[PDB]
């Protein structure tokens, strides 16, 4: 998506558990 | 019918923000008023040098304390997606929707929770243990010295609301899940999220400030402020990108200001 693929590092956190 | 679940939800968002928050606005001002039974107080270069333990390389110190405001940033960021996980239906939605209402709001909701640890004649940093002056940092060279000042004027307004941590848990829900963010996939669940918590907002208002007739109105107009206090901020960033070459931007932040504003 191309949102996500712009933001590696937020999505990760977003992920997290 | 819905009231009591509006009251849930406000609990729940309470609670949220507490254990997302480490340093409360309940904390913060006990801390500001002196009235704790300790922060070291940073009003020019000398105080600056001897409380640097209590709160880089060689760089010039007006670029070491930018470098300091971004690494704090870099924390608050990570808090502040740790709460918008916790409204409900935020983890629900679309990760790209996730990711752009960070990037949007989240500088919207530092700056809210910055004004919890002002007042007109300071900030307090590194979780309450230092406090640095205003005029300490409008003394800064330019254009580091108006970084801080559009913040101060915004919170001394903010703080004259009264609000408190249960009000402005619900407050930086409302911020984080709004629909007009550029780039979202799907607008519809964000709003309808949005709504139940600018209910859950007024009814939270109109019970803890029950003299404060318009303080709702007064909200919705701040949200307004903040967008323009976060597009001021980015421009400044901008003479910054330019006139400064000692500038490195860490990787959380480079991320959330490309392609923001």
């Amino acid at each position: 998506n191309s949102v996500x693929v712009r933001h590696x590092l937020l999505t990760a956190i977003l992920x997290g558990v | 019918p819905e009231s009591a679940d509006l009251r849930a939800l406000a609990k729940h968002l309470y609670d949220s923000y507490i254990k997302s928050f480490p340093l409360t606005k309940a904390k913060a001002r006990a801390i500001l008023t002196g009235k704790t039974t300790s922060p070291f107080v940073i009003y020019d270069m000398n105080s600056l040098m001897m409380g640097e333990d209590k709160i880089e390389q060689s760089k010039e110190v007006a670029i070491r304390i930018f470098q300091g405001c971004q690494f704090r940033s870099v924390e608050a960021v990570q808090e502040i997606t740790e709460y918008a996980k916790s409204i409900p239906g935020f983890v629900n939605l679309d990760l790209n929707d996730q990711v752009t209402l960070l990037k949007y709001g989240v500088h919207e909701i530092i700056y809210t929770m910055l004004a919890s640890l002002m007042n007109k004649d300071g900030v307090l940093i590194s979780e309450g243990q230092g406090f640095m002056t205003r005029e300490f940092l409008k003394s800064l060279r330019k254009p580091f010295g108006d970084f801080m000042e559009p913040k101060f004027e915004f919170a001394v307004k903010f703080n004259a609301l009264e609000l408190d941590d249960s009000d402005l848990a619900i407050f930086i829900a409302v911020i984080i899940l709004s629909g007009d963010r550029p780039g979202l996939l799907n607008v519809k669940p964000i709003e309808d999220i949005q709504d139940n918590l600018l209910q859950a907002l007024e009814l939270q208002l109109k019970l803890n400030h029950p003299e404060s007739s318009q303080l709702f109105a007064k909200l919705l107009q701040k949200m307004t402020d903040l967008r323009q206090i976060v597009t001021e901020h980015v421009q400044l960033l901008q003479v910054i990108k330019k006139t400064e070459t000692d500038m490195s931007l860490h990787p959380l932040l480079q991320e959330i200001y490309k392609d923001l504003y």
